[PDB]
């Protein structure tokens, strides 16, 4: 448990990292696109229809 | 400028029109009697597209489009809002591609090289000639051509093709498509293969061509060599663009219906014509 | 005048057994026939072929696979050889009707045997894949034949499997005959509007062309500069010769820019495994997110509205 | 998913289509940053760096580990010519030839040149040379073609040089690779297979005129050729193409 | 000097009738698929117009 | 001083007395060509 | 103004003079195509309407 | 045109002379081809 | 601003004379172009127009 | 010091900046009287 | 703040400024298209409407 | 989370800057892009209702 | 760190005239935006 | 004197008399050829 530093002498960190900010980037990106294009959190949407912007 | 190696292959020779006129050098390309060519008929024909696609009232690139002269002007001019740009600019295409060609011979003999290259560009120079010249001329107008859009030609390609029902029926039309995915595949198989040598397993020596051809023998049983697959490579890429031009010219020329209705003569062969099963009975 | 395209001379002489970096020689065959024929344009010696636990695997999946859609069309010409022999071409295993869903209860004649023939295809190939990257590693070579295939078998597997599975429906995916996955193809492109309005459709049919336009300019190339042994190209990596040399500027300045003996090989591996992975993501998104290409086009600025 | 826009008209296929032209612009750049191991920096044609190099980095050296031995290669690397060039300039401005000074094709530049390659033949897989005369060869003959061995060598001008004596031959391949002619004076020089014609009664060389044959590069050793010989004696018979037009 | 009247006239017909000659060999490559076209049954079985 | 072409200050300064003489006498034709066609069919 | 001359100091009048006759020929061409295929302008066809060719 | 002459001095004459050949022979050629496709000047209509 | 000149340091004249010819040509050639997309700016139409010519 | 990666020296760079200054202004100079009488004949605002 | 200037420490000058020029034109064109995409912001046709040209 | 500076003894801070930045530009060209889509939120169309532009 | 071969006073110099440059390019954006803005607000 | 091609100040003298001699025939039958084809259909 607090041995998990142990990791870090099996993968190299440039790898981790790169790998690590790509999977974060992507993953928050298509959360983000999946909340978009649900109407109930379409925050835009949402919006529009509290401050009757059409 | 220069490559590191490149200032002892840049010697006065090997021109085909002109001597050292046009013997020079833009930057990194060669420029000879067919380098002006190509540049100005290069640069005439995109122009000319602009100017089209003005006339037409559109800017989205993918909208633009120039469409040949209608079937009524036959093999004759025609106004070149209506259909003169189209063969305007089918000239400047045509002389585009020849003087590349030319262009490439005069490089080839410059390097002291085999002329394999220009050679496999007039392959797709005739293919493009089938399309946009020799069939419009034998089927007796300028409007069975293509139009210059990148999503009209399209319409022009499936308008054309089920004209005759499903193309795909088209016998010489299925040789070629053998011969593109063989094509593909083998670039596949040979690209990995020469970069799986070269980089091999990491801290390992560089691989052999002994290792390549036991790859394959273990793989497939089969090794055709380095010479070998680049022979393969020009020949099926040729094979594939040759077959294609030949199902095309004669598709509106000496066939008229449907393909599938051709391949009925092997069905009504006399001695299993009658025989009552199966799909055909 | 000799354009190195078929030899002139052609020799002979003891087999060449191959390399043993660790592969396990006991599965190795003997060397087969030579071939003259072969021998003209390539290489004239045959095997020998390593058979080990995946080939052993492979092929009994092929073989049973390709013997149960002979033994269907057998049945669908009433055993009678020359029924079989007319209408080859026009027989097919056909998959489950529509309204059986993605249930393996389909009978036998419509559609079950469709899905036992779709089985063994799926373990011979899945066991070819697995054999190209193991014969890769016995050798201690990189394993770019896996991954090409594997891209390979990406759109295999969306037409086949993945997305009948997200349509909900085993008879979304391809009949096992000649004419008939044709017709499936034709029929696919009017299903969904019109497929050339798909733009991975598009960027498939670009690099397929490409595929043969670079395939086309790199044999071109390596035959015109065989003359300086240019076709030795893992030589001419580890020592640049003349022939690399005379091949890199002869497209630098035609074009502008060139490749290395080791780049242009980067660019075909890319070149072929993009019209596969490109298609693959084309097909994927037919039905399942776009209906009707057209219109999606004409609401894309591609089709005029 | 039919119909489910985020935005605007942006569905799963408008996110896909722009995350590939994302993913097409970055495999371009990985490709050109491969392509340029080789002949970088660029140099001015006095071989000075250039001031102009490209939009594109040089990228991280990577190494080579050469097999039997023969060390490493870490390429992009300093490259130089190693040898002296016999070309001028015909123009102060840049992008004009450069005429040789002396004749071409002793000199090596045109399309007669070569590069200095390692003076080591050639090895396959397991250590012996790559390229032996078929005589050293064990067990090799010629299969099916119009065997040369005999026949007559006729030059570009009609005239006869020489007799073909051996054929060299690409062991792990087993495909020709050269010929030996013998010259009048009892003199062997090595042939380019690929730039030759074997005809029925002659082995005919165009790109060669049949006093120039004395003039191709020797081999130090009977038994094996080097790759540095083999550059010369491949760009010597190439540049008789274009520098033995006449006659 | 007249040789040079000549000279230069030889230097402009030798570029000219290069040119006609791939000129009219062009138009007679197309007279030729013209007149194969002319021997087929195109005008009796003729293709609707592909550009719409 | 500067130097990229091999000309000196005098052979510039010839060469380019001729190319202005060569543009002004193709200038000056463009320009009766643009009055004839103006006074024919003006298109302001 | 007066010191242009020395643009022959930077480019070789060989190259410089080859991309002009390319430049102004294409320059040319292009304008007269421009002209020939607007309806006004087009002075074949205002010939033919003014002399009642047809 | 008092020194034009010096375009001599700048270009091969022999190359000049065929490379204009060529150049008027192309031009005649384009601008007989745009006369034809005219309803009106078709020498070969009429 | 002073010492702008120094960009002749940075950049070989020659090849951004060449660029800037190529870059301001093709910016010309634009802008007519779209001017004469425009109804209202295509000048041969607005005299087409104001002369009656048809 | 110089930081030239282009082989000009500083009197060279000030000395063609100036040549290329005095043909920028007269560019603009013609540009601006070409807009001049273009907004006069028919003005864009 | 006040050591921006190392970025030429990292950065070659001349790449930087030919990547930035080109991305500054492209970023300019950019908007001007966008705003000749919109009607209430297409300056050619707010001045044919202003002075009824048609 | 002081000693975060120990990133630029494991990533090339040229790659980094590089990517970061057209990280930066692509994130806000296609937020602005989603903006515009939105009918609101669309500045431009907002100002033409809001002054009665068309 | 030199990673260019330049110094730390040939950076500060190259610095001093690119900012020169920003800014007079900034300047004459900021003028045009008024003036657009005078002309037609888009707030 | 330049002198990128070789030949003297006579020489490019003599050459371009002669040249000037060829064009202006060229031009001389041009200019009767487009007066007949005027006179019988003018373009104007
Ligand atoms: C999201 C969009 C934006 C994304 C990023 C945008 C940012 C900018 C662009 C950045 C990208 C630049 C790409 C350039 C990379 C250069 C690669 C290279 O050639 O060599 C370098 C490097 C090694 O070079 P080397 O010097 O030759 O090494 C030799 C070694 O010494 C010894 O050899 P070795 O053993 O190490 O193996 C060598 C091999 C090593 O290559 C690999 O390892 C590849 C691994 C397989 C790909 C991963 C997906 C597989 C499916 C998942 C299941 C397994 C995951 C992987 C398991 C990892 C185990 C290691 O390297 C190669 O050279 C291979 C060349 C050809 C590879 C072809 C790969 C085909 C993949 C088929 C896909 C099938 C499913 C697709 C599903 C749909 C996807 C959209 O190889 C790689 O890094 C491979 C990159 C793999 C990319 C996969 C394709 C991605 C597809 C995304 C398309 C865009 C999205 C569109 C739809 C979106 C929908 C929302
Ligand atoms: C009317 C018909 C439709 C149409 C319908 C479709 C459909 C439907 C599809 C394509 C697909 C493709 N089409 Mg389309 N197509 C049309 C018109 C065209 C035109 C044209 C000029 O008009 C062209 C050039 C193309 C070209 C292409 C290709 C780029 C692409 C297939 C890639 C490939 O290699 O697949 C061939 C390769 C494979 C299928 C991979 C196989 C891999 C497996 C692992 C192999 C196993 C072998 C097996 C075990 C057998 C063993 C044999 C023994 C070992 C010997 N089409 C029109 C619009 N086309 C595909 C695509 O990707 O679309 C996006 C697709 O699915
Ligand atoms: C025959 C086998 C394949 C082949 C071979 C091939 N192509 C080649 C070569 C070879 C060996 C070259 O050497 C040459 C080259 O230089 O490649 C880099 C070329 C080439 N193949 C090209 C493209 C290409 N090849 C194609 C196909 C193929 N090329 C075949 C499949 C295709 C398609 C659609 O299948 C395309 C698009 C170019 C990259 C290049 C030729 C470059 C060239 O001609 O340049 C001069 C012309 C221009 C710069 C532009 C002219 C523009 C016109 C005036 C307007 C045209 C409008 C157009 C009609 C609109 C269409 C929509
Ligand atoms: C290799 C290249 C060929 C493959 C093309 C197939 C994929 C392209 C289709 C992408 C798509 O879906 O479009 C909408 C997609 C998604 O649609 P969207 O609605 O989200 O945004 C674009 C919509 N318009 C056009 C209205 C702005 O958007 C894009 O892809 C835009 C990026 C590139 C668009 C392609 C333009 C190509 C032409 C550029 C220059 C060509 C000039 C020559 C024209 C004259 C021809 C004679
Ligand atoms: C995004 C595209 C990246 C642009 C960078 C580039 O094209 O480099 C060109 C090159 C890049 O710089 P470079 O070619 O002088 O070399 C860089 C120096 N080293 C290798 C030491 C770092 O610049 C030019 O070619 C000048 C062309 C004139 C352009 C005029 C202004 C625009
Ligand atoms: C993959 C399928 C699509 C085919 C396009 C890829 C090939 C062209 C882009 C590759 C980049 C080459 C390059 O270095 O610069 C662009 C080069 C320009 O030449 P270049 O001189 O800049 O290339 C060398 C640059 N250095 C020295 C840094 C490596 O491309 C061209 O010559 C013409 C422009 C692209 C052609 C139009 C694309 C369609
Ligand atoms: C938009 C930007 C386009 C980027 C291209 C980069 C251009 C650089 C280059 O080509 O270098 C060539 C070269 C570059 O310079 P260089 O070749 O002398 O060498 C550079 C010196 N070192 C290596 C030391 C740094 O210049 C020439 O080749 C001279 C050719 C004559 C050109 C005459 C002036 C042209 C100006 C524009 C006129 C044409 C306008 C329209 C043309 C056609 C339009 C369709
Ligand atoms: C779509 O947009 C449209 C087309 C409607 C409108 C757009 C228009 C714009 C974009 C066009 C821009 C055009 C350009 C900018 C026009 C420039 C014209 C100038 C550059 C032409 C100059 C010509 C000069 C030539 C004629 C000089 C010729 C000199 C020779 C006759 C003799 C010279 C011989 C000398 C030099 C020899 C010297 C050698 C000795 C040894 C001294
Ligand atoms: C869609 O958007 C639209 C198109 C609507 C609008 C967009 C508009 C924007 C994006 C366009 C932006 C354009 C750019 C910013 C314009 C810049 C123009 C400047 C850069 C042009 C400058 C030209 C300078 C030239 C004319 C100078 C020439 C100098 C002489 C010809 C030669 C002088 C050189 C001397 C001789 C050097 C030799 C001296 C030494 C001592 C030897
Ligand atoms: C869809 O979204 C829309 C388009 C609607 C809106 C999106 C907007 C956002 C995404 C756009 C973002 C744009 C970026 C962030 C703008 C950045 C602008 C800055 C970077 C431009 C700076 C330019 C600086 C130039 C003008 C400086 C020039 C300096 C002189 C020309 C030369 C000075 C160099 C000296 C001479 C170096 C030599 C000195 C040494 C001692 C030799
Ligand atoms: C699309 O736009 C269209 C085509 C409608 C209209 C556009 C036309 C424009 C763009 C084309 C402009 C063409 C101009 C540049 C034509 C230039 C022609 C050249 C200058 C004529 C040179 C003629 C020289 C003659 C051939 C000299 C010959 C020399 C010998 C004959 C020397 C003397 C020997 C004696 C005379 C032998 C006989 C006794
Ligand atoms: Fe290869």
């Amino acid at each position: 448990m607090s041995k998990f530093y142990k990791i870090w002498m099996i993968f190299d960190p440039r790898r981790v990292f790169v790998a690590q900010g790509v999977f974060l980037f992507l993953l928050a990106v298509m959360i983000h696109l999946i909340l978009l294009s649900t109407p109930s959190y379409n925050w835009l949407e949402i919006s529009a229809a509290k401050y009757n912007r059409v | 400028a220069l490559l590191s190696f490149e200032r002892k292959y840049r010697v006065p020779g090997g021109t085909l029109v002109g001597g050292n006129l046009f013997d020079f050098w833009v930057g990194p390309f060669y420029v000879g009697f067919f380098g002006v060519a190509t540049f100005f008929f290069a640069a005439l024909g995109i122009i000319l597209i602009a100017w089209s696609a003005v006339l037409q009232g559109t800017w989205n690139p993918q909208l633009i489009s120039v469409y040949p002269p209608a079937l009524e002007y036959g093999l004759g001019g025609a106004p070149l809002a209506k259909g003169g740009l189209w063969q305007i600019i089918t000239i400047c295409a045509t002389g585009a591609f020849v003087s590349w060609a030319l262009r490439e011979v005069e490089i080839c003999r410059k390097l002291g090289i085999g002329y394999h290259i220009p050679f496999a560009f007039a392959f797709a120079i005739l293919a493009y000639l089938t399309l946009v010249l020799f069939r419009p001329v034998m089927m007796g107008a300028w409007g069975y051509a293509f139009p210059y859009g990148i999503w009209t030609h399209l319409d022009w390609v499936s308008n054309t093709g089920y004209t005759y029902g499903n193309f795909h029926y088209n016998p010489a039309h299925m040789i070629a498509i053998s011969f593109f995915f063989t094509n593909a595949l083998a670039l596949a198989l040979h690209g990995a293969l020469v970069l799986s040598a070269a980089n091999p397993e990491k801290g390992k020596e560089m691989r052999t061509p002994d290792h390549e051809d036991t790859f394959f023998r273990d793989l497939v049983g089969y090794s055709i060599g380095t010479l070998g697959i680049h022979r393969l490579g020009l020949l099926l890429s040729l094979s594939a663009v040759f077959f294609s031009a030949l199902c095309m010219i004669i598709t509106g020329t000496i066939w008229f219906d449907q393909w599938v209705d051709w391949w009925q003569w092997w069905v009504k062969l006399p001695w299993w014509a009658n025989i009552p099963g199966g799909i055909n009975g | 005048e000799y354009q190195n395209i078929f030899s002139q001379v052609q020799v002979r002489g003891p087999a060449d057994l191959g390399m043993t970096e660790d592969v396990n020689l006991a599965n190795r065959s003997g060397v087969g026939p030579f071939s003259t024929l072969l021998g003209w344009f390539g290489n004239a010696q045959l095997g020998p072929i390593y058979l080990g636990s995946l080939g052993v695997l492979s092929l009994f999946s092929g073989l049973m696979w390709f013997f149960t859609i002979g033994i269907w069309f057998w049945y669908q010409a009433g055993w009678n050889p020359a029924v079989f022999l007319r209408d080859l071409f026009f027989f097919s295993l056909e998959p489950p009707a529509p309204e059986y869903g993605l249930s393996f209860a389909a009978p036998l004649k419509e559609g079950g045997l469709w899905l036992i023939a779709s089985f063994f295809m799926f373990v011979a190939v899945w066991s070819w894949w697995g054999r190209t990257y193991l014969r890769a590693q016995a050798l201690g070579m990189g394993k770019h034949t896996a991954w090409a295939f594997l891209s390979a078998i990406w759109l295999w597997m969306v037409l086949g499997f993945i997305r009948p599975i997200l349509m909900g429906s085993w008879s979304e995916a391809v009949p096992y005959g000649i004419f008939s996955h044709l017709d499936w193809t034709n029929n696919f492109s009017l299903v969904h509007g019109n497929l050339f309005y798909n733009p991975f459709h598009g960027l498939s049919i670009a690099f397929l062309y490409g595929s043969a336009l670079l395939f086309a300019m790199h044999g071109a190339t390596i035959l015109a500069v065989s003359r300086f042994g240019g076709e030795r190209e893992l030589e001419q990596i580890a020592d640049r010769g003349t022939a690399a040399e005379r091949a890199a500027l002869f497209w630098r300045w035609t074009m502008g820019f060139n490749a290395t003996m080791e780049g242009i090989h980067r660019w075909a591996i890319w070149m072929a495994v993009l019209v596969t992975l490109t298609g693959g993501i084309g097909i994927l998104l037919s039905g399942t997110v776009v209906d009707n290409w057209y219109v999606w086009g004409q609401n894309h600025g591609m089709a005029p509205l | 998913m039919v119909g489910v826009t985020a935005f605007g008209n942006f569905d799963l296929a408008s996110l896909a289509i722009y995350s590939f032209w994302i993913f097409l612009a970055g495999l371009i750049y990985y490709l050109q940053t491969e392509n340029m191991r080789e002949g970088y920096p660029l140099e001015n044609e006095d071989g000075t760096p250039a001031a102009n190099q490209g939009p594109f980095p040089l990228p991280k050296p990577k190494t080579f580990i050469l097999p039997h031995g023969r060390g490493t290669l870490t390429v992009p690397g300093p490259e130089s010519e190693d040898r002296p060039i016999a070309l001028a300039r015909t123009a102060v401005s840049e992008g004009f030839p450069h005429a040789p000074t002396g004749d071409p094709m002793k000199d090596g530049v045109g399309p007669a040149s070569w590069v200095a390659r390692r003076d080591l033949p050639e090895l396959d897989g397991h250590g012996h040379n790559k390229i032996k005369p078929m005589k050293a060869a064990a067990g090799f003959h010629v299969s099916a073609g119009k065997n040369p061995i005999g026949l007559p060598v006729r030059g570009c001008d009609l005239e006869i040089a020489g007799k073909v004596v051996d054929i060299w031959v690409d062991i792990p391949e087993q495909m020709a690779r050269f010929l030996e002619v013998e010259l009048k004076d009892g003199s062997t020089r090595l042939l380019p297979m690929q730039m030759v014609k074997v005809q029925s009664n002659r082995v005919h060389v165009n790109a060669l005129s049949s006093d120039l044959f004395a003039g191709i590069p020797t081999i130090k050793s009977p038994t094996e050729v080097t790759l540095l010989e083999e550059d010369k004696i491949c760009g010597y018979v190439a540049g008789g193409l274009m520098y033995a037009a006449p006659k | 000097k007249t040789n040079l009247r000549l000279w230069v006239a030889f230097q402009m017909m030798k570029g000219a009738g290069w040119a006609g000659g791939v000129f009219f060999g062009t138009l007679l490559l197309i007279g030729f698929f013209r007149v194969v076209g002319r021997m087929l049954p195109i005008q009796e079985n003729q293709a609707p117009a592909p550009n719409i | 001083d500067l130097g990229y072409t091999g000309l000196t200050d005098e052979q510039a300064q010839e060469l380019h007395s001729v190319y202005m003489s060569g543009l002004w006498l193709f200038s000056a034709v463009a320009i009766v060509a643009h009055l004839a066609v103006y006074i024919w069919r003006p298109w302001f």
